[PDB]
């Protein structure tokens, strides 16, 4: 099926800034991505769906975009709360079958 | 195994000329058909595209000089005032390009004064 | 209507090397192109459909991409059977408004 | 009544990126403009876009295809009874349909939950045509 | 409370194992649930999906082990044979269909708390 590759583990910056993180795919999935975060000991929550569009209730400072097989998730105006892991998720559908995938992404701040 | 075509007898201008792009194995009321043409060693141009039933489209290269048609066993193509530079190898093919794309071996439609 | 331009007229390369072919539009095609190769005296084989996707029989080496109005094809290592004239084709099928497709000018490549 | 046997499923794949209403799960959906009759809509989807047939919805695709509608307009779908039971589409499978009257013409609407039957299908309504994306 | 799970135990492998996630506040006949395994100290990986209708599918790495039953008000997960690799927490999800312009994507929007499933002899 589809396999994904993301950035490696250690990601941080100064408190209150902008941090990027990229998720690259194998085949073309036509702008269909989703981004999730989980506090350690907490379930995922939807952040940005459709690879360019904000979810409902997430603050406006988030920005993710891209096309093809490599995409970006970027933060603006970092918060000390927004420090946990961040995942990327694709979904490819066949003629009859359907599949999904995930990746492994890491925390984004201590400095 | 793909579509085949004949009817490229070299003729004189101002005359009708017919083409016949027949069938093999797969049904012809399922896909749309189109015609492209190519001169001696040049970039191949589009002629038209017809669906099943009745509908059709043509390029603005010909002002209705070409009348493509549709019949449930085979598609055909007619020309009225084919002229000096209108010499090509005429192709017919399935229109959505993909895995199911198939192309005939062409037919020499050459003008001869 | 809509025209296509392949500004590389004819290129050379090394055996087992790399070539690039650019195809430019005039309006936004919106990610629907094609690529054919054509040996002399044969029907043109269908290498790639819908910008990047590979038809059967084309190894990954042949790959191409682009978006918007300007696209390109890249061939991974050239070989004894890769000298041909490469065409690029847009397509549109509407039924309601207009059905049209336009080919290109041609890219004759060679090796050594 | 029988299915006309020359309007089958599409073994190919193409959907136009410009004019399609919505997409879901790798299919490009099309709402027709000219309100054909129900029996004619097998031809109408096959003459609109290549690799495109008349379609009947499955209970997962159904809440999306009714959410892109207005409050008043309706829409034919592609289920029928070729025999004495087992309402099937051209794609195959089984469905569940709120029945009132009989013969083989079925529509949806905005507040509908499953496809529902209709009495005189000499009426003229827009039709629903689908086509698979490039993965197939 | 949209979705909540139940059933975490600890056992040596081989033994038959089942969980479930209860739902409320909507219909499970119109939506579709799914399953996803998160090993302790790892990321996510998608297990399977029960659709709006009774048809289902799974990922290729699952070898027919994980199978899913739909009930009246809940979704029943049935595990044939766990190993020491299967020890994880499992999350019951729901396929929600949001939209961009003229498109409709598919996300796991509401996530339950999850239940720890464990193997230690």
């Amino acid at each position: 099926d589809v396999v994904m590759t993301q950035t490696p583990s250690p990601v941080s910056a100064a408190v209150g800034g902008t941090v990027t993180i990229k998720c690259q795919a194998s085949q073309n999935i036509y702008r269909d991505l989703a981004w999730y975060q989980q506090n350690p000991g907490q379930p995922p929550k939807l952040l940005i769906y459709g690879a360019s569009n904000l979810a409902s209730g997430v603050p406006s400072r988030f920005s993710g975009s891209g096309s093809g097989t490599e995409y970006i998730l970027t933060i603006s105006d970092l918060e000390c709360a927004d420090a946990a892991t961040y995942y990327c998720q694709c979904s490819a559908y066949g003629s009859g079958y359907a599949a999904h995938a995930f990746g492994g992404g890491t925390k984004v701040d201590i400095k | 195994q793909p579509v085949k075509e004949s009817g490229g007898r070299l003729v004189t201008p101002g005359t009708p000329l017919t083409l016949t792009c027949t069938a093999s194995g797969f049904s012809l009321s399922s896909y749309w058909m189109s015609w492209v043409r190519q001169a001696r060693g040049k970039g191949l141009e589009w002629i038209g595209t017809a669906t099943a039933g009745g509908s059709a489209w043509y390029a603005s290269w010909a002002k209705g000089r070409f009348t493509i048609s549709r019949t449930s066993t085979t598609v055909e193509l007619r020309m009225t005032s084919l002229t000096t530079e209108d010499t090509a190898t005429y192709f017919c093919a399935r229109d959505p390009p993909g895995h199911s794309g198939l192309w005939g071996r062409g037919t020499l439609v050459t003008v001869s004064s | 209507d809509l025209v296509m331009t392949q500004t590389p007229a004819s290129v050379e390369a090394a055996v087992g090397g790399t070539v690039t072919i650019k195809c430019q539009a005039s309006e936004s095609i919106g990610n629907a192109l094609a690529w054919y190769q054509q040996k002399p005296g044969q029907p043109p084989k269908l290498l790639i459909y819908d910008t990047s996707n590979l038809a059967s029989g084309v190894s990954s080496r042949f790959r191409g991409s682009g978006s918007g109005t300007q696209f390109t094809l890249t061939i991974s290592d050239l070989e004894c059977a890769d000298a041909a004239t490469y065409y690029c084709q847009t397509y549109y099928y509407s039924g309601v408004t207009t059905t049209y497709q336009a080919f290109g000018g041609g890219t004759e490549v060679d090796v050594k | 009544f029988q299915v006309p046997q020359n309007y089958t499923k599409a073994n190919c794949t193409y959907c136009n990126t410009r004019e399609y209403t919505f997409s879901y799960k790798g299919c490009c959906f099309y709402f027709t403009k000219k309100k054909h009759t129900w029996n004619g809509c097998f031809q109408a989807c096959a003459e609109l876009y290549p690799c495109t047939y008349f379609y009947g919805p499955t209970p997962d695709i159904l809440p999306v295809v009714t959410r892109n509608l207005n409050a008043i307009e309706s829409l034919w779908v592609g289920v029928y009874r070729v025999g004495e039971g087992n309402w099937t589409s051209l794609d195959g499978g089984t469905f569940k349909v709120y029945q009132i009257f009989g013969s083989h013409c079925t529509y949806v609407s905005k507040f509908s939950t499953v496809p529902v039957s209709h009495h005189e299908c000499s009426f003229l309504k827009p039709c629903l045509c689908v086509s698979q994306r490039s993965n197939s | 409370q949209p979705v909540e799970e139940s059933g975490g135990r600890l056992v040596t492998p081989g033994t038959p194992l089942t969980l479930t996630c209860t739902v409320s506040g909507f219909s499970l006949s119109t939506y579709a649930m799914s399953w996803v395994r998160q090993a302790p100290g790892k990321g996510l990986e998608w297990i399977g999906t029960i659709s709006a209708s009774d048809t289902t599918y799974f990922a290729n790495w699952t070898k027919g082990r994980f199978t899913i039953s739909k009930a009246s008000t809940t979704v029943d997960l049935k595990i044939t044979s766990p190993t020491t690799e299967d020890t994880a927490t499992f999350f019951c999800a729901r396929f929600s269909a949001y939209e961009s312009n003229r498109d409709y994507f598919d996300t796991f929007d509401p996530w339950g708390p999850g239940t720890l499933v464990t193997v230690s002899s």
